[PDB]
Parts: C-alpha cells; structure tokens; sequence
C-alpha cells in the first residue's frame, strides 16, 4: 500500500480515478458499507477559529492598555494620598 | 530535485534567485508561467495550524494577564488596608 | 587534513563542529591575513556556535588552517537536527541558548501595546479635528 | 473600539467616567484632557452637567464631527 | 469559550475598579 501511495504522490488525478473505479467495483457487489458515506467546512472552521482568536487578541490588547492606564492613575492617586498622610505618620 | 533542495537549505537567498531567474526564463519563452492560477487544501491546513497556534498564544497571554491583574488587585487592596490601618 | 589545508574559510557557512584528536590547527588572522593568532591542540573544539544556527546564518569569521596532518572529528548540523528531532527537552534548551546569544548582540504584550497606541493615535487625530471644528 | 476605550477610561465600569478618572484614561486613551482642561472637556462632553461623562456622552464625543 | 471568559473578566475587572474608585474617592473626600 505504501509503495502505491508514494508512486501516486506524483500523480494527482490517477489516485482519484483509481478510488472512483474502486467504488464502482464495490458497487458492482456489496456497495461499500454506507452508500451515503460521501471537507471545505473543516478548513472554513479552522480559519474562523483563527480569525476569532485574532479579534479577541486585538480587543484584549486595547483592554489591557486601558487597564494599565487606569491602574497607573489609581497608583498615582494612592501615592499622593500616602504622601499626604506621611506628614502625620512621621510627625 | 531532492538533491537540489538539499543543496539550497543553507542558501535561502540563492533559492529565491534561482526561482526568479526561472520565472523570467519561463516568461521569456513558454506560457509566461500564468500567475492567474492561484495566489496563496495545503494552504487551508497551514492557515488552520497558524490559527490554532495563535489561539494557544492568545490563551496563554490572557492567562498571564489575568494572573498579573489578580496580583495587582491584591497588592492594591493590601496597600489600601495598610494605609487605612496607618490612618486609624 | 593535509598540511596547510583550509579547515575553515573566511566567509563560509561553517555549519559543522570540529574537535581535535591528533595534531594542531592555527587561526590565520592578523592585519592582512597570513598571520597566526592562536593555535589549538589535541582536545580543542571550535565552531560549536554554528550547530545551533539556521540555514545560511553563520558565515565564518576568519580562516583556520591545519599546521600539519591533523585528525578532526566533524559533527554536521544536519545530523544534530536529526538527533534533536528525538529530544525536545534538549531542543528547548539549545534554542534558549541560541536566543540568548542572539539577544546579547543587538543591544503578546508588545503587540497589544502597539494596537492600543494605534487606536490612541486614531482617537487623537479625531479629537484634534473636533477641537479645530469647535474653534472653526 | 468605543466600548473598549470607554472601559479603559471608565475604570469604574459603572457607565460613568469622572474628571479624575480621565487621568486613568490619559495613558490608556489617546486624548489630552486633564486639570482645568480636563474639567472643560468634561463640561463640553457632559451635556447633562452632572460632572461625569456617560457611555452615550462618550460615544457622542467620539463620533462628533 | 475564550471570548466568554474575556467578557466575564472584563465585567469582573469593571466591578473591582468601581469598588476601588469608590473607596479612593471616599478617602480623598475625607482628607
């Protein structure tokens, strides 16, 4: 089987024709197991997951920047309050 | 061909030079190596793998950011409690 | 290697990693070349920094010439890659060492900061335009 | 981007950003309004006059052309 | 799931920031 696959690596449509006529041969007597056994949706979902991840990261970057700015402002206010209280604490 | 690509693993610029020279040769003589065939399932698989890697990286970054935010909030709460205790 | 043989040439890929087991080799440097800077003897390795490089990224620095009939032990980078395929816990350490050596020469949070800065610049252009419109 | 900017500037998350909180929105955002200028910007954006900029007020200020 | 977690974390951070800002404003008004 491996030799057949690796010889078919250089032949793209030969494998398709071979499998089509193998399906035909099976259909001649005992057609496969499920006749409704019959791709792009998987690739579309794979791409949509990456797009959603990228959008979430883009939103989270701005969210983190805003949170950092707010934390800096709050830290500055707390430091000012602590410095104001410092005169009473040391004295 | 495998030998040629094995000899080009250490010369990435030479690979591009060879491909460009071949493309100009084909354009000069041949079917001009028609560029309307494609631009970029292998591509879909590569895009899916890149999206999965980006999702994993984003999840790790989100976890790190959440841990850092929790640590910062705990430190701020401790500082506020200490300031209140010092005032009181 | 025969006497006066260029083991390593200047401006070459230098992918391998040679060790000396019998003989001596000399680094031909100097002002205009053809001048010995240092000679290594049995038990000395050189070129190991290239084993952690990438395709065509370790152009040799100088010329190395065998003084006489030298006996080297070559270890190619491709063999190292094949061996590394089966060892990820050493591969991560080797890549970390390579990243350290590449970082010590130049000098998601960053991308998020860049996106936030771009959004802030876009908002600031609009704020300046609104201030001008209020003035005008 | 408007919601993210409002959340970053409005660290309180209550739908209103005060004049002082605008300082926390200074580094996070890309606008210059602090102190007397911050108070003037709040008054211009705060049509109601409560001293704080709401989500609707922030959206109107951002989309005001 | 990541989007839902991000939304929940944003809401929690907003609530915590509101509590901290209220406490800081009360402290500033007192002093």
């Amino acid at each position: 089987k491996d030799d057949l696959m690796e010889a078919l690596t250089e032949y793209p449509d030969a494998k398709g024709m071979l499998e089509e006529k193998g399906k035909q041969i099976l259909m001649k007597d005992g057609l496969l197991d499920i006749n409704i056994a019959n791709p792009k949706d998987l690739e579309e979902k794979v791409t949509r997951m990456e797009s959603s991840v990228d959008l979430l990261q883009t939103r989270f970057a701005r969210i983190l920047a805003e949170y950092e700015s707010m934390q800096q402002k709050l830290k500055q206010r707390l430091t000012k309050v602590e410095k104001f209280l410092k005169p009473l604490i040391d004295t | 061909k495998d030998d040629l690509m094995e000899a080009l693993t250490e010369y990435p610029d030479a690979k591009g030079m060879l491909e460009e020279k071949g493309k100009q040769i084909l354009m000069k003589d041949g079917l001009l190596d028609i560029n309307i065939a494609n631009a970029g399932p292998k591509d879909l698989e590569e895009k899916v793998t890149r999206m999965e890697s980006s999702v994993d990286l984003l999840q790790t970054r989100f976890a790190r950011i959440l841990a850092e935010y929790e640590s910062m909030q705990q430190k701020l709460k401790q500082r506020l409690t200490k300031v209140e205790k010092f005032l009181k | 290697y025969l006497p006066n043989d260029y083991v390593c040439k200047k401006g070459e890929i230098g992918r391998e990693m040679y060790i000396i087991q019998a003989g001596q080799v000399q680094v031909l440097g100097g002002p205009d070349g053809k001048s010995v800077l240092v000679t290594l003897k049995a038990g000395s390795v050189f070129g190991e920094i290239s084993l952690l490089a990438v395709g065509g990224g370790n152009r040799r620095t100088a010329n190395v010439v065998a003084h006489g009939f030298t006996n080297l032990f070559i270890l190619d980078k491709k063999d190292l890659n094949e061996i590394l395929v089966h060892y990820p816990e050493s591969q991560k350490l080797l890549r970390k060492k390579a990243r350290r050596m590449l970082r010590n020469n130049n000098k998601g949070r960053g991308g998020r900061l860049a996106l936030l800065r771009a959004r802030l610049k876009e908002l600031a252009a609009l704020e300046a335009a609104a201030r001008q419109q209020q003035l005008l | 981007e408007i919601r993210e900017a409002f959340r970053v500037f409005d660290k309180d998350g209550n739908g209103y950003i005060s004049a002082a909180e605008l300082r926390h929105v200074m580094t996070n955002l890309g606008e210059k309004l602090t102190d007397e200028e911050v108070d003037e910007m709040i008054r211009e954006a705060d049509i109601d006059g409560d001293g704080q900029v709401n989500y609707e007020e922030f959206v109107q200020m951002m989309t005001a052309k």
